[PDB]
């Protein structure tokens, strides 16, 4: 019989939660495992095999310590690593991608800038705090 | 049983080999780890306070006053090493400073339990 | 309409302080929402038991922010 | 030749870029498998590492199943940390050890399961009534659980015995946000950031503040100043996403959705958010496609079923549209507005019986709009 | 020796001797890990309204499920506490045990269960709960009388119901239990074949003139408007027991029809002076303002009628009709619908529902609405007028 | 025949399924028409919180001179309905009289002292409360609520425990004599209650008892030992954590400790839990008063002090929240009040007396002292007075 000790410290749960989240479970487990039961099985050169934004050539790079087509090639690859791999962009309108590439980096150097006084008048942001 | 004092032995080596270096994060780790796992064993066992002395000083090197001092005073008679971080916690925060004077007014006299140690940072 | 309010008194008097608390401004719309006043509101909809006892809550016990 | 590798990993996280510091924290990791600043380093980012090889290539077997359980957690994958935590973790480290107690508060949080978060880390707050270190997760717990005694405890002990943690001033700002007032809960945000800056979450609640007193630029700032001291957190993602939705460009909306889900998958809010900005963009089919995951993902969800309905309904997939709103129904009777879709979807598939009783429902849950409801009546015969 | 203690205990419980039953329960129970002793704590702490010490002591050794009662125990004492999610924790979505003289333990779990879901108002549920907790075992009652005051099950459904269960282990008694039982089903159905097992249970047996039957006598004579037997009836009643809330509904009904306004003020103040909670009083005080005219204000009174007692039919109903009688048409549909909707099984809200349509004009919709309520009551002269 | 009905009205009773239980009783009693069948029915009413039902029943025939239980419960269906004369005259003002089970005389002696408990009349409450705890030593009320309202001094308490004779138990006193012997005042012959503790720890197995840690608490209480107090009672008070017995002591001692988190965190739970007991609003008072709030305290201590008159606690925490507050004028009066209902208890007349000190009127304040040092000959408060 499912195990749900684990689920809930509580020794019994009503059938309507059991079945939830033994529904929920394998469902949120077969996302995972591709991109059955919990309890019979929990299982399934450079050491370092993922960085998020990093992908295989860049782990590359790490190793040795370091027209329209192709700015398309450069529009989607530079959507792949902010977003994880995410495989919405290869069903988007290559005119959507534009716009959404302005704004990147326009907000991506909005960063920039973020990320980068008289005596009697900065002793009162102190004071004042 | 076999295996089960190599492991404890092998953790208190791994956290005098990273409080030694600068890296306290892992030696807090290290020292939580070896806390829970000595639960089991009993309070006259030496290990047990010995990872409690180890837990108690990862948690003052870390800034934790608070926590460290309650640790240590938990079990503050059962080794001299707590006794110093209970009396260095009272120092840094003015807390329970009497039960460090009749700890280590006691401690002192009878020197000049467990009193000697080969860990880091055990008092002269 | 004097007359109205005077036998409403007079019937409003068989109450307990606790239950006449409750019923000091209690107003119910017609389909069933309802409105409760605190002397916040606790507007929810009528004939599930939880929402009056949570009404009883807040009226007689003791609710304290503590800064 | 181990701590200098973590160092430089250190260096490279804080400055510019988080891929090579990962990369150094791995080498680290390569000489020597005791560095746990390293791991959470690591998991801090949504980066993992051949684990089997790392930790052989019982002591090795326990940190190996706490770096899984640490690496699922990251990875926000609570359902299989919890069941190592039922199988391997033996009760008599898992209940003392409060590290292994706060990750799993925070698992079990992280689903919708909100009373027993409660229980583990407020046993944990008796366990260590000093401890400071991630506490703004209970803050947030309490104020979804809309409840204010617990929160001034929080808030009382924390003042009390440490008057300066960024924490104390981030939870004395949740419960007044969580109160009545706004530009207070502002006032206690500011004051955190300032004694303590680099605290992502700060700028996070100061941004769901600011959004929450209609100041639209204040919010996106802070949210901004959020992701300059974080680069990876979806809360703000999320509130970028909302603005702009209220602002109604719904194109940086879906980008910051989408970067938010990125790193959360498994959050239902998140997925029914991002598939709104894409059926305000047009896309029927991919938008089903969060849709049909979400619903799958977690039963029990009025939204996911809502969104569901909606999106079934408008472009006519009645046979499934019909039986996941009688489970929403199931699930939660007082929507006014799904019974109405009830109602349509019953007429459509041509049972009136069912129609009626329904419709019947819908005029009970809305006084306002009973008139179009009886002018559905007079359709539906 | 413990024999002794326990039977003194029993027997402390029983006379209301709370505090020594508490004590000498507390001693057995420490003396002997005997679960049937944490019952009878329970029970202690269940008699003078200690709800959560009776839950905590059951829930502290998790001694429930080891045996059946305790785990009654605590779901009665959580549906009590209005917890009702971590009663039907403990008890179960269904039965459980599906394929002494007295009461099956586990019928009395599915009266539990059907009692918290029409609590949660899934009546669709709750019926089916109850018609298993009454299959299971005749022995019980309660659901029966559940479900048959509350209407989840129309007469035709009913009837249905009685005839399907035996007798078989009353044994003797067979039919005494069975016109006793019948006594109390729904009417608009073969009257005459109740008519006739109360005849026969009035004179064989010393049952003559008990609270039952001269209820169900007033029931029919109410049914069929006998409104004069409705006041000798009940006036013989009522001069033994002056406040028999079984009877009091139909008693302020046949009043109302005979508009005995002298009576109706005697019986609110009556009601007054001696049960302000109970909706029935204010119910009572609410029609007394409806026999004078005074719509508007009865208004309120009905209100606090229903509030103070939810699942009530009349106040509810009443309310409906003060919505409906002066003006204010547009929400007297919403209250009618609310009526139909938290009252399932009942012909007379969509009966009133449909004509309320129709006094708009709007007739497809009476017309549906009829016809739902001869499909849930098809023997009524008002529904086959209407 | 009767029989297989009588089990199944116990049945419907035993699972409070009140309708049917009163359904079946009310048709054995018509069929059998006996005053034991009417007793049955009469109980159904109580329980199913109809009082009005079941005394009108058990009145209509007259019933009460029939059997001795009926009236009985009669009586107490008067008791809890707030009619006491009444009651009393059914019962009778004096003793008429002067196997398993308790003898009914010694119930219905105990319920004419709770009416006069309830009449204020206190003398003639203590004197029924001994006549039914001689009469019949099973009743543990007639003890347990005597002692619990201070009603006698300790020393003829103890006379009275030696006085009452536990033969007729036979083989189960050797534990009951001990068990009563626990509940007695704890101010004198302290050790033999410790002895007992002890006896009573050994044998048999009721160390886990709730009432020998309620012993133990109350024991430390009166020395002031507020530390072990604590541990211990936060020890019990995990398993159970409203147990109204217990928990006056940890209030207690939890003030004396001055920590308000946990006083608030379960003032706040009791508050939610309990409303319409006096034990909450006295925890909110107190928790005020760990945070020197004395306005907010006066009116929560009103509220606790009203809702149970046999509350010393409210009494003295009142007269406390005048002396406090600033004005002392009121608190005389509170503190002679205190002293009046509770005759027998040191503590409201030592408090008195050190408003008498802060009014620097000593002469009856060396009288009253002396009155409370006769029975406290080692605590700090007396001693330092």
């Amino acid at each position: 019989q499912y195990d749900y000790s684990p689920f809930c410290e509580r020794n019994t749960l009503r059938e309507s939660r059991i079945d939830s989240f033994l529904k929920a479970e394998r469902a949120a487990h077969c996302l995972v495992f591709h991109k059955y039961r919990p309890d019979i099985d929990i299982m399934c050169s450079m050491l370092l095999e993922s960085v998020p934004g990093c992908n295989k050539e860049d782990l590359e790079r790490l190793s040795r310590r370091e027209r329209l087509d192709d700015i398309i090639n450069h529009e989607t690859n530079a959507l792949k690593s902010f977003w994880n791999d995410s495989g919405l962009v290869n069903s988007l309108q290559s005119h959507h991608l534009h716009e959404e590439y302005l704004l990147l980096q326009e907000e991506l150097k909005n960063v920039y800038k973020i990320k980068c006084e008289s005596l009697r008048d900065k002793c009162r942001r102190h004071y004042s705090n | 049983d076999d295996q089960a004092l190599s492991t404890i032995i092998q953790l208190q080596d791994c956290i005098q080999q990273a409080i030694q270096q600068l890296n306290y994060s892992t030696a807090e780790f290290l020292a939580e780890l070896l806390y829970a796992e000595c639960s089991i064993l009993d309070k006259s066992s030496v290990y047990w306070s010995d990872a409690v002395y180890l837990y108690a000083l990862s948690l003052f090197l870390n800034k934790s006053y608070h926590t460290a001092f309650q640790i240590s005073k938990e079990f503050k008679e059962y080794h001299l090493g707590i006794a110093y971080i209970f009396g260095r916690c009272a120092l840094q925060l003015s807390q329970g400073v009497n039960e460090a004077i009749l700890t280590l007014l006691s401690i002192i006299n009878v020197f000049s339990m467990v009193l000697n140690s080969n860990l880091v940072h055990i008092p002269d | 309409m004097t007359s109205e309010q005077n036998s409403n008194r007079y019937w409003n008097s068989f109450h307990d302080e606790d239950d006449w608390n409750l019923f000091n401004g209690m107003e119910l719309e017609s389909n069933g929402v309802v409105t409760f006043a605190g002397q916040e509101t606790i507007t929810g909809s009528i004939f599930d038991r939880r929402i009056t006892q949570l009404a009883y809550a807040r009226n007689n016990g003791w609710h304290e922010l503590a800064l | 030749l181990a701590t200098l590798n973590c160092l430089l990993g250190n260096l490279y996280m804080k400055l510019d870029h988080s891929k090579e510091g990962a990369f150094y924290h791995s080498e680290a990791l390569a000489i020597n498998p005791y560095l746990w600043e390293s791991y959470e380093a690591i998991c801090k980012m949504r980066a993992t590492v051949d684990l089997k090889r790392v930790f052989f290539d019982t002591l090795p077997e326990i940190m190996y199943n706490f770096a899984l359980i640490l690496r699922s957690s990251s990875q926000y994958n609570s359902f299989k940390a919890i069941r190592l935590f039922e199988s391997q973790i033996p009760s008599h480290i898992k209940d003392t050890m409060p590290w292994c107690l706060v990750q799993l508060g925070k698992l079990h949080f992280e689903i919708i399961n909100y009373d027993m978060s409660l229980k583990y880390f407020n046993r944990l707050k008796d366990l260590q009534p000093a401890r400071v270190k991630d506490m703004e997760i209970f803050s947030t717990l309490l104020w979804h659980l809309h409840d204010k005694v617990k929160s001034s405890n929080l808030a009382n002990g924390l003042m009390d015995t440490m008057p300066n943690k960024p924490e104390t001033w981030c939870c004395i700002g949740n419960l007044l946000s969580l109160q009545k007032d706004h530009d207070a809960a502002i006032k206690a945000f500011e004051k955190a950031t300032q004694l303590d800056p680099n605290f992502a979450y700060a700028y996070t609640l100061q941004g769901h503040e600011h959004s929450s007193n209609d100041s639209s630029d204040s919010a996106k700032t802070c949210y901004r100043k959020a992701l300059a001291c974080d680069p990876q957190h979806y809360n703000a993602y999320y509130g970028l996403g909302t603005s702009a939705m209220k602002l109604g460009q719904y194109e940086e909306a879906l980008l910051y959705f989408e970067k938010a889900r990125s790193i959360n998958p498994v959050n239902v809010v998140l997925i029914c958010c991002c598939g709104g900005s894409l059926e305000k963009l047009g896309y029927k089919e991919k938008a089903l496609q969060y849709y049909e995951l979400a619903c799958h993902l977690q039963p029990t969800s009025s939204l996911s079923k809502y969104k569901m309905g909606q999106l079934l309904y408008s472009m006519t997939r009645y046979n499934v549209a019909l039986q996941t709103f009688e489970e929403l129904v199931k699930l939660v009777p007082d929507d006014a507005t799904a019974h109405y879709l009830l109602g349509q979807t019953y007429r459509i598939v041509g049972r009136k019986k069912d129609a009626i009783k329904e419709l019947t429902v819908a005029m009970n849950l809305d006084p306002k709009g009973n008139q179009v409801i009886i002018d559905e009546l007079q359709k539906c015969h | 020796a413990i024999e002794r203690l326990r039977l003194w205990r029993f027997d402390a419980l029983m006379q209301h001797m709370y505090r020594t039953a508490e004590y000498i329960a507390d001693k057995v129970y420490n003396i002997s890990n005997d679960p049937d002793d944490a019952f009878w704590l329970g029970q202690v702490y269940y008699n003078n309204n200690q709800y959560v010490r009776a839950v905590e002591l059951i829930t502290r050794n998790n001694l429930d499920g080891v045996n059946i009662l305790c785990r009654y125990l605590l779901g009665l004492s959580f549906v009590k506490l209005q917890r009702f999610d971590d009663a039907l924790d403990v008890i179960g979505e269904y039965n459980p045990f599906s394929e002494d003289g007295g009461i099956k333990m586990e019928s009395s779990l599915c009266f539990l269960r059907g009692k918290i879901y029409f609590a949660q108002n899934n009546f669709n549920k709750a019926r089916d709960a109850f018609r298993e907790a009454i299959l299971v075992d005749i022995k019980n009652f309660e659901a029966f009388e559940m479900l048959l005051s509350k209407n989840l099950l129309t007469p035709q459904e009913e009837w249905d119901l009685f005839d399907s269960l035996d007798f078989k282990e009353f044994g003797e008694d067979k039919e005494i239990m069975k016109n006793l039982y019948k006594i109390n089903l729904s009417k608009y159905i073969n009257t005459e074949d109740i008519t006739k097992s109360n005849e026969i249970l009035a004179k064989d047996y010393k049952l003559a003139d008990n609270v039952d039957v001269v209820r169900s006598k007033v029931d029919i004579c109410y049914t069929q408007c006998k409104f004069n037997e409705c006041l000798e009836l009940c006036e013989t009643v009522l001069e033994n027991d002056e406040f028999n809330t079984n009877i009091l509904p139909a008693y302020i009904g046949c009043l109302y029809e005979l508009s005995n306004k002298n009576k109706l003020f005697l019986l609110s103040h009556r009601l007054a002076e001696t049960f302000p909670k109970s909706a029935i009083t204010w119910f009572s005080v609410a029609t007394y303002y409806m026999s004078l005219d005074r719509i508007s204000e009865a208004q309120k009174y009905y209100s606090k009628s229903s509030i103070l007692d939810p699942s009530f039919a009349a106040a509810w109903l009443g309310f409906a009709h003060t919505y409906a009688l002066e003006g204010e048409q547009d929400q007297a549909l919403t209250a009618y619908s609310t009526a139909s909707r938290f009252f399932p099984g009942m012909h007379l809200p969509k009966l009133f529902l449909g004509m309320q349509f129709m006094a708009m004009n709007s007739l497809n919709l009476a017309e549906s609405y009829f016809v739902l309520a001869y499909d849930i009551c098809p023997n009524d002269p008002l529904v086959l007028n209407e």
